[PDB]
């Protein structure tokens, strides 16, 4: 799998979302700030912040076809920014109504709603309203007892799957009247109205990513005991056909995204995306995407004199530190679609609390 | 931030510390008028300082207030300072501490009073004197090596070995650029020119500066000088009117190997380098030899360091490895390595304070700057 | 004063532990039998010279719960004394051979041997440690953090 | 020094690098905040179960941990009461230069004799690679350190004692 | 733009103007007057100061000024400074004719008559506004709500003040002033960097600690917890970086700073903190009512904002329910609701509702004191003005 | 606090830009108006203020009055920069050439470029040229028979110390 690292961001980068033209991005630095970069010839140069909101910024998203970012904070709010015909972005506070921080936030796949996970016990489900010109939000509640550490949308635009701290997976109805059409009838349910519970599936550790296969049939989902677990349900009040748990021998997955109905990526702790794949007879851990796991004079600078004797001085040695042999110097915290069709992703990105935003081809 | 100040003899070189090389760079010269002024206004001066001395001169007395690496004028070399802080670097001296050096053995009223002009005239909230030598090595990478620097006034040789000085075995010689520029007037008169004012020694330094070289055996470039118009080239005078140079050329730089070309009793720089090498304990020898760093304007010469290494060969036994270390920025090596050591952390502690001189007195140079 | 009154804990009632594990399938003394019939098979198992075996034996089974400490130390000192027992050379060819739950279950328990060394000899289980963190990684480490509290 | 330290060290620098998996988290029971969760202990699912290694009944190290949060705290070798007095004021030193060095605590917790806290921030801002080699680092020298100490303690009274002894 | 009523929060900290049926601020700028000063501070010809510079103008420049404040504690301390932020309110943010304009004005509940009296006066004879109508601030903020009974309490620069309201009446008798709010916390956090060494003395600087305090402060949920991560942990160290470049270490004075306003003899004040203030004034109503303002307890302003100051209000008065009424036996205590309402627009209120009721009686000509009616009676056309 | 002028007690003065052309005791030409030769002026509070003001570091202007005084007070000190080791008539006559030399005003390399207004029109420049040249000619002529009251061949040194004093840490 090639590597290529696009921008170096100067903080940590717990989110970033491309655009549908690859053309520019928005990432969360550490800060209240959010960063929007465009395009510099082959480079990245920083076209301009938001800071609307208070504290600091957990998560981003931006919504392909409708071209609006979300954005989330510990300040318990949400705005979104829409783009205006003279090329500046219209921001607009969305009521989450939740009563602690605002964790993680996903668009749907008709861009319709959003869902914004919390530390409250609960989700916050966002949709508009033409006749009142708002934002408003539903809570899911009724399972969800601790943070949500990460969301996923089915294909269908009316399940939700979440992870969270109390070591489950949850598959909730996010179905909204007057939003959604009724959903088809699936392997998850058919009766199938707000707030309804598909699944509760165990894990080892605190789930802090979660994903459905490209044709929603399956949930990957990956926990804090360094296990990535694949469910395929049966039907409503049945257990299912199999629940795989494959268990790696690498510091845990943050984050989590199926390349095709076979084969996932992840990556987290161990600084580096790993391939797992299998179907519902087995899975297993395939490939490392970096190479780097395999742990793999002349005349000299003033930068090079002046650092020698600052590191001898404020250091043991005039020694320069190595990098990791990971492309990743700290834990890549989200892995998010680049190229290719639905159900075949060709390419994806990474990002990390290194700061650098790195390019995938598999 | 803090300054770096190299106020050599011949010319000031200033900055930041952490900056790639001095960004203030100027003869160290006050210039006075020595003519008539008759007409009134005119944009005249009482003097002039540095480009504006050097660019006005032929109106003016040139005189440079820092001699052998002492200062001789403190009136002027305030006038000097001023500029620097004011007019050169655009800075608020109060706002900065500031980085000065000088060369070993100098006086010890030298560094009072310069502490003393740099805490009650220029008002700095910090000051320390480094011994240039020791500078230049830095500048080099390295933390143990044997220092040839020349500037203008002094040459000195300073050995170090694992970031001590041995004190005992340091080198002063008061032969450096300006005694060859005197010698290529006294020499440039029996070709048939006489440069005379202090105005036109800086004509017959400019010669020096680009005319100027080191004969690797000097007794056959002189024959070789002496038989062939091969060595000869020319030189165009602000006048217009041509100056050609033969011997003369390498002749001038052949004092700092040959002082006896000046009336000087002493070594050439190849001799009192290895002198002040074969004063230090006999394990550190090895590593000196393979570390004769060149500094300052007087070794920017061509041929200037293939001749110190064939001199020291000579000097040294065969059985091992002379090397001479001459970075093209050599020019600046003092300066540089000023500019890494303001800059390390450590040094942030070494610094006199302006309420610990106040408490103290100009003293507190002596017992603070070694 | 008001200021020092704990209030939060009467009127939100936080998570317990079982909330996050699932209750144990098994009573206290259906538990206590089932490791009273392993114990004397690990003892067993040294005095043959097969001391391996009487560790994959022992690892079949692990005892936990919050109401079984009595029967969960008596587990432990048979570990402790098994682990000791194995020669060192044969230590990289039986962890290789172990499952990832087996592996999991050795590395929960040298923990547990670890917190209590005016019981058991920490020299033995530290060279357990370097050993079976070696073979099979650091996720056996990221398993037992992540582990159960009442194992 | 690590002949005789080496197996203990390599179980505290493994379990210690998979403890560090650290992440942003804002508080459950307060809003607006993030707090050390391991330090305040009011939300039981987000701390990681407290692991103890140890070479000896005296020599020790607890490893707390959480989703934002490790806090490590160390018993070290005393085997005679200079040691105890030696090891007691060198470890105040050190933890009065706490905000220098980002991840001491200012106080051991009970029955340990030094502390340090890692938090999320201290992994996105530090070299959490570096971060542990400066702890176990320190678990190599701090022996060598003390032993030392008292050394420089025997030399001076064996000063005062010729000092005083030969003016008579 | 529009004809509709103009909206002055002419607050002790922030002016915030605009228009009735606003959502928002139209405007929002420190209530801050400045005079040309030399300092021996940083100087260019990139910027030009004239006699009189307000606002925006004032907060962007403020090295180059001599800051003062019209305003302390609610009422206006200098009416020639005042004319000056209202000159600029109206001519050069809102770019308006006042000329016979109806305008909605706020303050605080208990303020001395010559603050209103000089106020109405100042929009009839400087400006010529049509019509004016001073509102409570407090009972603003229940309009920004939608709702017509809680207890509202109000903490911006100047005041904090409480009112309780219940099914549209506004319990006057109960209405009370905590005198600690945002400049008190920020006197406060230059007395405790004053104990680490720092220096904040210039007029320019008090709107520096300013921004810190509202970057980096935060109301301690629990004061044993906060002091143990403040005496035995770094945790709670933060680096600022003045306008200066200046770079200030802060620690305890993050929590150690708002904590005056839930005990204000940190700052020298004997009156009860926030939690104490707001339960003696819900205790002090009438039995049939109590339980509607525990269930509303309305944050406002912008000195509720501070991070937990909502978590650490809403135990603090479960905390003296458990104390003074229960005598502290656990079994009642689940059965006692009480509701903080925090909501994020809530440092604008009191605009934000001056925008609703400026809307309301928009088109009631006769609700407003008119220019008409203040020349014929003075001062006692504001009468009108509720009791 | 620092000393202002007595002269911001004035009204409708004469003005350019915002430099007040006050009243002015002296005989050199110009178009600042006579003032009373029995009373003191701008001048005489000018360089009686001047030894204790130089070392105050904070000063809020009052006025046209103040921004004048001001301008006379960095005056000062660019006089009591030249004058040093000077006979009484060499200070005159260089003293005298600084007053007459080519100088910024406020609109130009002027110090104080965002405190003082540029001239409201191109005739205003001309008008606030001509008032600061008589105004910092009569300061210079005035100053030296302080300088200079006991003794005649050298400078007070109870002056020339203040020849460091920078104003404000302003300079013109
Ligand atoms: N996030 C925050 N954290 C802490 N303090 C804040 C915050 N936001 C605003 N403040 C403070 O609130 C005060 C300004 O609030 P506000 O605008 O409500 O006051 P005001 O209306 O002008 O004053 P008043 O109502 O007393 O006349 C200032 O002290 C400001 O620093
Ligand atoms: N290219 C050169 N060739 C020969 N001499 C040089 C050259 N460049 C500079 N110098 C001489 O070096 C002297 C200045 O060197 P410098 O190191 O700056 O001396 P200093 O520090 O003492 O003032 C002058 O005599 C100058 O003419
Ligand atoms: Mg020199
Ligand atoms: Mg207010």
């Amino acid at each position: 799998a090639t590597s290529q690292v696009l921008h170096i961001l100067p903080k940590p980068s717990y989110e970033h979302a491309f655009n549908s033209q690859r053309t520019e991005f928005v990432t969360t630095t550490a800060t209240n700030q959010v960063e929007l970069y465009e395009q510099d010839g082959n480079g990245w140069k920083h076209a301009r912040t938001f800071s609307d909101h208070d504290k600091i910024v957990t998560c981003v998203d931006w919504a392909p076809k409708s071209n609006r970012i979300v954005t989330c904070s510990q300040d318990r709010n949400a705005y979104v920014y829409e783009k205006r015909p003279d090329g500046t972005w219209k921001q607009t506070l969305v009521l989450l109504r939740l009563n602690r921080a605002a964790t993680f936030v996903r668009w749907s796949p008709n861009e319709d709603k959003f869902a914004v996970g919390s530390g409250a016990r609960v989700i916050s489900v966002c949709y508009f309203e033409q006749e009142n010109d708002w934002w408003v939000s539903k809570h899911l509640k009724r399972p969800l007892r601790s943070t949500i550490l990460s969301l996923d949308w089915h294909p269908n635009n009316v399940l939700l799957a979440a992870g969270c701290a109390d070591r489950k997976a949850y598959v909730l109805s996010a179905y909204v009247r007057d939003v959604d059409a009724k959903p088809e009838a699936s392997v998850w349910g058919s009766r199938l109205p707000f707030n309804t519970v598909c699944a509760e599936y165990p894990s080892g550790g605190w789930v802090h990513a979660v994903g459905f296969s490209p044709s929603g049939n399956a949930l990957a989902y990956a926990g804090h005991d360094s296990s990535v677990t694949i469910a395929y349900p049966s039907a409503p009040e049945q257990p299912p056909r199999a629940l795989i748990t494959v268990k790696l021998s690498q510091l845990p997955l943050r984050s989590l995204l199926w390349a095709n109905e076979s084969a996932i990526v992840a990556a987290g702790y161990n600084y580096s995306p790993i391939l797992l794949q299998g179907n519902e007879s087995g899975w297993a851990h395939t490939r490392d995407l970096d190479a780097g796991t395999s742990k793999t004079e002349g005349p000299v600078s003033f930068t090079a004199l002046r650092s020698t004797f600052r590191n001898m001085d404020l250091k043991g040695s005039s020694q320069s530190i190595s990098s990791l042999p990971t492309v990743h110097q700290n834990m890549i915290a989200t892995l998010r679609p680049y190229a290719g069709t639905p159900g075949n992703i060709t390419a994806f990105t990474s990002s990390g609390t290194d700061g650098r935003v790195v390019l995938w081809t598999l | 931030t803090a300054l770096v100040c190299d106020n050599g003899s011949g010319l000031v070189k200033a900055g930041f510390a952490g900056d790639d090389a001095p960004r203030a760079v100027f003869p160290s010269i006050v210039g006075r008028p020595r003519h008539q002024g008759v007409m009134v206004g005119m944009g005249q001066k009482d003097s002039y300082v540095g480009d504006e001395a050097q660019s006005k001169r032929g109106i003016l007395t040139l005189k440079y207030p820092i001699e052998h690496g002492i200062i001789t004028n403190w009136d002027d070399m305030e006038k000097i300072w001023h500029h620097t802080f004011y007019n050169e670097l655009r800075v608020a001296p109060e706002e900065h501490p500031t980085l000065l050096t000088e060369a070993p053995l100098n006086p010890k009223a030298n560094r009072e009073k310069m502490t003393q002009i740099m805490f009650e005239t220029f008002n700095v909230p910090a000051m320390y004197v480094a011994i240039q030598a020791v500078l230049s090595l830095y500048a080099s990478g390295r933390t143990t090596g044997i220092v040839l620097d020349s500037g203008d006034g002094v040459t000195h040789n300073v050995p170090i070995y694992e970031g001590y000085a041995l004190p005992h075995a340091i080198m002063r010689l008061d032969l450096a650029g300006r005694d060859l520029t005197d010698y290529l007037m006294k020499i440039l008169t029996e070709r048939g020119y006489s440069f005379v004012t202090t105005a036109e020694r800086e004509i017959v330094r400019d010669i020096k500066e680009k005319l100027c070289y080191v004969a690797l055996d000097f007794e056959n470039e002189m024959a070789t000088a002496a038989s062939s118009s091969s060595l000869e080239k020319s030189y165009e005078l602000p006048d217009g009117q041509v100056i050609t140079i033969g011997n003369e050329r390498f002749r001038c730089p052949e004092t700092l190997f040959q002082p006896s070309f000046i009336g000087m009793e002493s070594a050439g720089i190849h001799e009192t380098t290895y002198n002040s090498i074969m004063k230090c304990d006999i394990d550190i020898r090895k590593d000196l030899y393979a570390n004769n760093v060149m500094s300052g304007g007087t070794t920017m010469y061509p041929g200037i360091a293939d001749r110190m290494q064939k001199e020291i060969t000579a000097l040294a036994p065969s059985t091992m490895k002379i090397k001479i270390i001459a970075p093209p920025e050599r020019k600046y090596s003092v300066w540089i390595g000023g500019s890494i050591l303001a800059s390390l952390s450590t040094f942030q502690q070494m610094w006199i304070t302006k309420q610990e001189y106040d408490e103290a007195g100009p003293s507190i140079v002596h017992r603070k700057c070694f | 004063t008001f200021r020092t009154l704990d209030v939060d804990s009467i009127t939100e009632p936080v998570l317990t532990e079982q909330d996050i594990f699932p209750i144990r399938n098994e009573t206290a003394e259906q538990v206590q039998a089932a490791v009273s019939q392993l114990i004397p098979q690990a003892r067993s198992a040294i005095q043959t010279g097969n001391a391996l075996q009487g560790l994959k034996t022992l690892l079949s089974y692990v005892p936990y719960g919050n109401d079984v400490q009595e029967v969960r130390t008596q587990y432990l000192n048979a570990f402790v004394d098994v682990l000791s027992n194995i020669r060192a050379a044969d230590i990289p060819a039986f962890v290789k051979e172990c499952s990832t739950e087996e592996i999991d279950n050795i590395v929960n328990f040298i923990y547990r041997g670890l917190a209590n060394p005016q019981a058991y000899n920490s020299s033995v289980l530290l060279n357990w440690h370097e050993k079976v963190v070696e073979i099979s990684g650091i996720g056996c480490i990221v398993r037992v953090l992540n582990s159960r509290p009442d194992l | 020094m690590s002949n005789t330290l080496r197996p203990y060290l390599n179980a505290v620098r493994s379990t210690l690098t998979a403890s560090l998996a650290l992440e942003e988290f804002s508080s459950e029971i307060v809003e607006r905040q993030s707090q050390p969760e391991v330090e305040v202990g009011r939300s039981p699912e987000i701390l990681l179960k407290p692991l103890v290694v140890s070479r000896n009944e005296q020599e020790q190290c607890l490893i707390e941990s959480s989703v934002n949060s490790v806090r490590f705290s160390i018993r070290i070798k005393q085997v005679d009461e200079i040691e105890r007095i030696l090891v007691r004021k060198f470890m105040q030193f050190l933890m009065g230069r706490a905000e220098s060095f980002f991840i001491l605590r200012r106080k051991p917790v009970q029955g340990y004799d030094i502390s340090f806290l890692i938090t999320n921030y201290h992994t996105e801002e530090m070299l959490k690679h570096k971060l542990v080699d400066f702890i176990i680092e320190f678990m190599e020298e701090v022996d060598a350190e003390i032993s030392e100490m008292k050394l420089f303690l025997n030399g001076r009274a064996r000063l005062v004692a010729e000092t005083y002894l030969s003016c008579f | 733009m529009e004809s509709a009523p103009i909206v002055l929060d002419n607050g002790t900290g922030f002016v915030k103007v605009g228009y009735a049926k606003d959502n928002f601020p139209r405007f929002q700028f420190p209530s801050i007057v400045g005079r040309p000063i030399l300092r021996a501070e940083e100087k260019t010809g990139n910027v030009q100061i004239k006699d009189v510079m307000v606002g925006d103008e004032a907060e962007a420049v403020r090295s180059l000024l001599q800051v003062k404040y019209p305003m302390e504690n609610g009422i206006i301390r200098d009416f020639e400074e005042m004319n000056q932020l209202w000159d600029y309110t109206f001519f050069e943010k809102l770019k308006i004719d006042p000329r016979g304009r109806k305008i909605l004005l706020t303050e605080p509940p208990m303020n001395p008559v010559a603050n209103r009296e000089k106020m109405c006066e100042t929009m009839f004879e400087r400006y010529g506004f049509g019509g004016v109508y001073v509102a409570i601030q407090a009972v603003l903020s229940l309009y920004a709500q939608g709702l017509s009974s809680g207890v509202v309490v109000d903490s911006g620069d100047g005041v904090t003040h409480i009112v309780p309201v219940y099914e549209s009446v506004v319990l006057n008798h109960l209405v009370g002033r905590l005198d600690v709010a945002g400049r008190d916390a920020t006197r406060y956090l230059i007395s405790l960097l004053l104990r680490k060494g720092y220096a904040f003395n210039r007029t320019a600087d008090f709107e520096t600690v300013r921004e810190m305090k509202e970057k980096l402060c935060y109301v301690s949920y629990d004061l044993e917890l906060d002091h143990k991560l403040s005496e035995e942990t770094t945790v709670l160290m933060r680096n600022y970086t003045l306008p200066d470049g200046r770079v200030i270490k802060v620690g305890s004075e993050r929590y150690e700073c708002p904590e005056c306003l839930f005990q204000p003899h940190l700052v020298g004040s004997e009156q009860p903190g926030l939690s104490e203030f707001i339960f003696d004034t819900i205790q002090a109503a009438d039995v049939d009512i109590r339980k509607y303002l525990y269930r509303a307890i309305v944050l406002s302003g912008g000195s509720s904002m501070y991070a937990g100051l909502p978590s650490r209000l809403e135990k603090e008065i479960k905390q003296l329910w458990f104390e003074r009424v229960l005598h502290g036996d656990p079994a009642r205590l689940p059965n006692f609701k009480v509701k903080i309402e925090d909501a994020p627009r809530r440092r604008h209120a009191v605009f934000i509702g001056g925008a609703v009721l400026a809307d309301i009686m928009a088109q009631n000509d006769h609700m407003w004191v008119s220019k008409a009616e203040w020349e014929e009676y003075g001062v006692r056309a504001l009468d009108k003005l509720g009791p | 606090p620092a000393y202002h002028s007595s002269f911001l007690s004035l009204t409708d003065v004469p003005t350019t830009g915002n430099i007040a052309m006050l009243p002015l005791k002296t005989k050199f030409r110009g178009p600042a108006y006579p003032a009373d030769e029995s009373q003191m002026d701008i001048i005489d509070e000018c360089i009686g203020l001047f030894r204790a003001n130089c070392f105050f570091r904070n000063f809020e202007i009052k006025g046209p009055a103040d921004r004048t005084l001001i301008y006379g007070t960095l005056f000062i000190s660019e006089c009591l920069g030249r004058v040093n080791g000077l006979n009484y008539r060499d200070a005159e006559r260089q003293l005298n050439s600084l007053a007459l030399e080519n100088f910024s005003i406020p609109g130009s390399g002027f110090p104080l470029n965002a405190l003082y207004a540029p001239p409201l029109s191109p005739q205003d420049a001309e008008i606030m040229r001509t008032y600061l040249t008589q105004f910092r000619q009569e300061l210079a002529y005035r100053l030296l028979s302080h300088v200079y009251a006991t003794e005649k061949d050298h400078p007070s040194k109870w002056w020339t110390c203040f020849s460091k004093r920078r104003f404000m840490n302003k300079a013109l």
